[PDB]
Formats: C-alpha cells, sequence, structure tokens
C-alpha cells in the first residue's frame, strides 16, 4: 500500500495502476516517493507535505518503541507494481442488442428469431413449428459439437 | 406491355402479381436453379396446341 | 427483438446471461 490516495491516483492517470492506501490496518510495507519520482510525475507542491508528515508521523511510531521502503526510478516502480494496463476502455450503452431470451410459449408472437440444437424439451418442437410458421424469421441452427460456445457466440455478435 | 403498365389502361393484356416475403431476396441471392428434369410432354407439345 | 432458445441451454448459460443482464423467461419442465 501507498500512503496517500493522491498518489494513487496519479498513478492511475499515468498508467492505470489501482494501489491501495493504509489505513492502519496489519504491520504491513509501506512504499514512499522522493524528490526524483515527485519531479517526475509533477504532483504539486501541497502533497509532499502531506507525504513527509505522514513519514515523520510513522518516526515518531518507530520512537515510540511495521515496515516502509522507497522507490526511486520509474523503472523500480514498474517492476515494483507488476502490471502496466491497457490505456482506453469505452464502455457502450447495453452489452447486447437482443434484451431478452426466452422459451415460454406465450412469447412466440413476439419473439423474433430462435437457434436450434438437439434438446431434451417437452415443448421444443411445438415451439419450433410455431416459430417457423412465421413469414419472416431468423433461425439458426447447431452443426454439432459444442453448443454452447456457438451459441456464447451468437448472442455477442446478436 | 410497358406502356400500358405506366398509363394504368390495360386494353390489351394482363398481367399476374404474386407475394414474396424480405429474406427470399437474401436466400434466392444466396441459391441457384438449375435444370434435373425435362418435361415429360415436350414430345407432343405441337399436337396438343394443334 | 427478442430470441426463442431451448430451456436446457438456458439453464446452462444463465450465468453468461446474467452476467450480460440480458432478460429471460423459462419454464423447467421436471
Amino acid at each position: 500500500v501507498v500512503l496517500t490516495e493522491e498518489i494513487a491516483r496519479a498513478i492511475e492517470s499515468k498508467y492505470g495502476t489501482k494501489i491501495d492506501v493504509y489505513r492502519d490496518e496489519v504491520p504491513a510495507q509501506i512504499i514512499e516517493v522522493e524528490r526524483s519520482l515527485q519531479k517526475e510525475l509533477g504532483i504539486s507542491r501541497e502533497g509532499v507535505a502531506e507525504q513527509t508528515e505522514r513519514l515523520r508521523d510513522l518516526r515518531r511510531k518507530e520512537k515510540s518503541g511495521i515496515t516502509i521502503e522507497g522507490v526511486m526510478s520509474q523503472k523500480k516502480l514498474l517492476s515494483m507494481i507488476g502490471g502496466v494496463e491497457r490505456k482506453m476502455a469505452p464502455i457502450g450503452a447495453r452489452e447486447s442488442a437482443v434484451m431478452l431470451v426466452s422459451n415460454s410459449i406465450k412469447d412466440v408472437v413476439r419473439a423474433t428469431a430462435y437457434f436450434t440444437a438437439p434438446t431434451g424439451d417437452p415443448h421444443w418442437k411445438e415451439v419450433a413449428r410455431e416459430a417457423s410458421k412465421k413469414k419472416n424469421i431468423l433461425a439458426y441452427t447447431s452443426t454439432g459439437g459444442d453448443v454452447k460456445t456457438e451459441f456464447l457466440h451468437l448472442i455477442d455478435h446478436l | 406491355l410497358l406502356p400500358d403498365l405506366i398509363a394504368g389502361a390495360h386494353q390489351n393484356a394482363d398481367p399476374v402479381v404474386l407475394d414474396v416475403s424480405w429474406i427470399s431476396l437474401w436466400f434466392a441471392f444466396n441459391r441457384s436453379f438449375e435444370p434435373t428434369h425435362r418435361n415429360e410432354m415436350l414430345e407432343v407439345a405441337p399436337l396438343i396446341e394443334s | 427483438a427478442m430470441l426463442l432458445a431451448p430451456g436446457d441451454v438456458i439453464k446452462r448459460s444463465s450465468e453468461e446471461l446474467k452476467q450480460r443482464q440480458i432478460q429471460i423467461n423459462l419454464i423447467d419442465w421436471t
């Protein structure tokens, strides 16, 4: 963990590394940032005061008688975290253009497509016939092998 | 035929129109037609028409 | 648009359906 949320959000901006902040839980390991990496990232002069005052509070805690060590270089910090992100990750309006997939008999009037595969359903013959009676319907079929991967591919792509 | 269809008044001859769905166009483009068995009545057609 | 799928594959892939936030109506045939 790191001594402040400010550094965590700063490295979130720099790469996106989700790093937690110490909240007096356990005698854990703490990272700290000196003048070199502060000048590297460009943190405001306000945050240096907070980090140094936390460091001297830990100094007081040590004198009252917990591990703290510092990172010096960007490459060392990259090896320290052990992960580099994949930059942008946009999120769409919804997961799929299909909102509902069901089996009920009363919904065949409103249904618009159907996939078929050998299944143990007592009403599969009935629902398949009823869906096939429509004048313009979107019917897909299985060709053996793995049905789950095909259906998952179809439901992502449709 | 075409000028009569454009004018709307069919004094001479009459075509006939049939209903066809939507995806039938795509499936028709994805299919073809090739002959396999000829008309059995092709041998006596001049006789029957005479 | 909506779709009709067999109950067994819905029961097997219902985790993906709830992970993708899709709506399902199902009848268990015992």
